[PDB]
């Protein structure tokens, strides 16, 4: 039983679509499947997002997988709320309780603020990118007010690539006057690399310094540069490579034709792709649960247009949203459970350090228990 | 050019000072062109409702748009304005990243606030910021805090409760000197003032700053007795000749049918901006014509309107001494070369300490 599906993918994201296709083949079955209609665009152009979302809505899509950026959150969430159309994302979780939006990415503030307390930090810088909102920045500042921390928050997201070299050096020159030996690099993979490649040049990767990479993908970057400098490097990873499902997936991943699955050959997998794969699993589980439960989901006719006065949402969307939120399965990221709001719960965020041998896990973190330490 | 130059309008409330000022200012329009208000009442926060209204105005063929936007829907709107090459006038909060088709009739206070804080020997202080687009001004401060080495304890009002204020002020008064900045909206400032009047507003070394472009509108009567310092900014001078005449005529007409808020003043000025641009376009004899195609905003691909570019340039070129100040526009599409009035309110005193200018840096007077 084919169920129509929609897919949005940011321009220049090759690995994620490949993981989407791999998840399709893995979870596809004779009795059930998915028919995805794909669109590629610049997710930071709300106009393009609106056009794609409306086109897919006209194409009678029951749910829409996709990504979004800080300049397209509100458009997407409003459209989903008005049209009662679901949305499944591995992108940053909303700073709210927006409905009809399932979020596959776990929050990070809890683990970050626990880790900063497992190290007894009082005076640290906080380099942040102007993306995925400033929710974690605000959390850090608030906990500073409570705990009398000394935070130097600096933005690096408005730096021109052409003149990148001059600014970073002056930034660290400023930080040196305060003896800022501790830093939190709250940025995506690319800018973390572009910064680590300028800590090295100025020799600030040495015994004295400590870096915390506030990202759910720690290995994703290039850490072979700083393994040996002598400086600490801490971070978080949801994809545990010492697991069974993960190892089997890697067996299927490395043995992949990069001519067909770009990014697939490498042994590493980025958390966005992992969450995309788990998202395919989520959709299949929810839709198959609907089929078993006999819930009636079918578009008898045509959804005229996204823009229609008055807006007339089709009333089976609540069923789809409830099914998507009411699914409990294991996957690459770990255990996937949702709330009535869509945010994930009952998840474990493994913590990692950098050692000359390589990254090694030292503990984990769960919302219920605490920061937990094993090694 | 045709006198049926239809203009749009996006407003949140049918009856308000801003809407009334926009309606009134059109009466003074004696130019050959006739601008239609074509108001649509739309909720600002909801991006979907707004996209519906904006595409409806596209269907009508509207040449230019005036209205408001909030944090949630700034990006959406901005994006449509840079794609269809359609201009959008606004008095709402200005933004750092924007197209050239969005004319923001609200000069940014971030630069002047830095200067005022610099002048006073401010070593450490508390910052209070509303999430309603205030974040752009936060970063600046946090960026200047590092360069110039003062401490800033930010607290958000949107996600702060009464207990939050209580704890913040209790921890604050443990310090000998108490300095506070309050960036807020027009209406949030009144509620926060009420919150501080209850307690912690005694005036014992308390120095508040109000990052609001209009400081006369706010009812600081409760602050004229407790003996507390407050500094603020003003953009509109009622005494000057042009403001005096405009206020006299407008208030006389309205009564024949109070002081406007800064938002209403900017709303009134925007009418003058649009009228000046269209008058200069008719004078310059520029070929403006609206095709009746009225293509759906969601047209793939959406061809830019050919004339819409020149309109922008015209709207950018205009310049005149309006009510608030001298109206001008930068290349990015933002107010340039303006003046602000620094104003301290003593127990019994409204003192114009000085004025801030783009070329100068808080030259006293
Ligand atoms: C303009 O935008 C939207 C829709 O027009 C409005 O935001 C919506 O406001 C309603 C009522 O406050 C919210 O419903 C309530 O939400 C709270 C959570 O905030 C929940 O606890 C309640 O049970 C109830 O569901 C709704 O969630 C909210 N939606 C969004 C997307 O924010 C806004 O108030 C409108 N403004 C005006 C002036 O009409
Ligand atoms: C880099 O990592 C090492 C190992 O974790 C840190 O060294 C420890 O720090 C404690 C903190 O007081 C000191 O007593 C010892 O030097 C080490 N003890 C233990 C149990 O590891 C080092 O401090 C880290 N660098 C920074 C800048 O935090
Ligand atoms: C910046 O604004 C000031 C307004 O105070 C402009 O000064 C006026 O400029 C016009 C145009 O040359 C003159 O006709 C007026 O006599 C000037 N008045 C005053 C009080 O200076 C100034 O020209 C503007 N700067 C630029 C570059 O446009
Ligand atoms: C929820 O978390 C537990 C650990 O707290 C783990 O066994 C698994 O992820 C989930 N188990 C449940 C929900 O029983
Ligand atoms: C408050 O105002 C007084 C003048 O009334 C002046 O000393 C200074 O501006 C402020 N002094 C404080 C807050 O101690
Ligand atoms: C307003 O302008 C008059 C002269 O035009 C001046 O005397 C007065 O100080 C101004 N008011 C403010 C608040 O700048």
């Amino acid at each position: 039983n084919s169920i129509q599906i929609g897919g949005l993918f940011p321009r220049g994201a090759d690995q994620e679509y490949s993981a989407f296709r791999v998840g399709m083949v893995q979870f596809s079955t004779s009795e059930f499947r998915l028919t995805p209609h794909i669109d590629n665009l610049e997710v930071a152009n709300s106009f393009a997002v609106t056009n794609a979302f409306c086109s897919q809505f006209s194409r009678g899509v029951y749910a829409i997988f996709g990504f979004y950026d800080k300049k397209s959150v509100n458009t997407i969430t409003s459209f989903c709320g008005t049209l009662h159309v679901s949305f499944i994302t591995p992108s940053f979780p909303t700073d709210g309780t927006h409905p009809f939006v399932i979020q596959m990415r776990p929050d990070l503030k809890g683990a970050l603020l626990s880790l900063i307390e497992y190290y007894q930090w009082d005076k640290f810088a906080y380099l942040y990118d102007s993306d995925r909102g400033l929710s974690t920045l605000q959390a850090v500042l608030d906990s500073a007010a409570e705990k009398k921390w000394q935070v130097t928050a600096i933005n690096v997201g408005n730096i021109n690539n052409d003149k990148k070299d001059e600014t970073y050096r002056s930034l660290f020159q400023d930080l040196e006057l305060k003896k800022e030996r501790r830093v939190i690099l709250d940025c995506e993979r690319d800018k973390v690399n572009d910064i680590v490649d300028q800590v090295i040049t100025i020799g600030k990767h040495v015994k004295g310094y400590h870096y915390i990479i506030a990202n759910l993908g720690f290995t994703d970057g290039d850490l072979l540069k700083i393994q040996f400098g002598g400086a600490n490097v801490s971070g978080f990873q949801i994809v545990d490579y010492d697991d069974s499902l993960v190892s089997k997936f890697i067996e299927r991943w490395s043995t992949l034709e990069e001519k067909e699955y770009p990014g697939a050959h490498t042994a590493t997998i980025k958390y966005t792709s992992a969450l995309t794969y788990d998202a395919v699993q989520v959709m299949t589980e929810a839709f198959r649960n609907l089929r078993k439960q006999r819930i009636e989901i079918s578009r008898r006719g045509n959804a005229g247009d996204c823009l229609a006065n008055p807006a007339v949402p089709w009333g089976q969307g609540v069923e789809i949203e409830r099914a998507l939120k009411q699914v409990q399965v294991e996957g690459l990221s770990g255990n996937i459970k949702f709330d009535q709001n869509g945010k994930r719960i009952n998840y474990t965020i493994n913590i990692m350090e950098l050692k000359t041998n390589g990254p090694r896990k030292i503990g984990y973190w769960s919302e219920v228990d605490k920061m937990v330490v094993t090694l | 050019f045709p006198n049926n130059i239809q203009i749009g309008g996006l407003f949140p409330n049918q009856q308000s000072q801003e809407h009334a000022a926009f309606r009134f200012a059109l009466s003074q329009l004696t130019e050959p062109p006739k601008l239609l208000p074509q108001i649509d009442i739309v909720n600002i926060s909801d991006s979907f409702e707004m996209t519906y209204r904006f595409c409806s105005q596209f269907s009508k063929g509207v040449y230019a748009i005036f209205g408001f936007y909030e944090r949630r829907t700034v990006n959406m709107l901005t994006s449509f304005c840079g794609a269809l090459h359609v201009c959008f006038i606004t008095p709402s909060f200005p933004v750092d990243t924007s197209n050239q088709f969005v004319l923001q009739l609200r000069p940014e206070l971030q630069e002047a606030l830095i200067s005022i804080i610099d002048h006073y020997k401010w070593q450490t202080f508390v910052y209070i910021y509303d999430a309603d687009r205030g974040l752009s001004v936060l970063q600046r401060v946090l960026d200047t805090a590092a360069e110039k080495n003062w401490q800033v304890t930010a607290v958000n009002i949107l996600t702060t409760t009464e207990e939050g204020y209580r704890m913040l002020f209790q921890d604050l008064e443990k310090k000998k000197e108490r300095l506070v900045v309050v960036d807020c909206e027009s209406e949030r400032l009144n509620a926060i003032l009420g919150q501080i009047v209850k307690l912690e507003k005694n005036g014992i070394g308390y120095h508040y700053i109000l990052a609001n472009l209009g400081f006369m509108d706010i009812d600081l009567n409760k602050f004229k007795e407790s003996g507390a310092n407050v500094t603020g900014f003003q953009l509109v001078n009622y005494t000057d000749t042009i403001p005096a005449r405009i206020m006299q005529q407008w208030r006389t007409s309205d009564s024949r049918d109070k002081r406007p808020k800064y938002t209403s003043a900017l709303t009134y000025d925007g009418v003058k901006v649009m009228a000046e641009a269209f008058q200069s376009l008719r004078r310059q004899r520029i070929d403006i014509s609206r095709r009746g195609n009225a293509g759906d905003c969601l047209a793939n691909p959406a061809v830019p309107w050919g004339q819409g570019i020149d309109i922008q340039r015209a709207l950018q070129q205009v310049r005149f001494e309006g009510l608030t100040g001298n109206v001008q526009f930068n290349e990015k599409g933002r107010r340039t070369n303006y003046t602000l009035h620094v104003i301290e309110m003593k127990h019994d005193g409204i003192r114009k300490i000085g004025y801030w200018n783009e070329d100068d840096k808080f030259v006293p007077a």
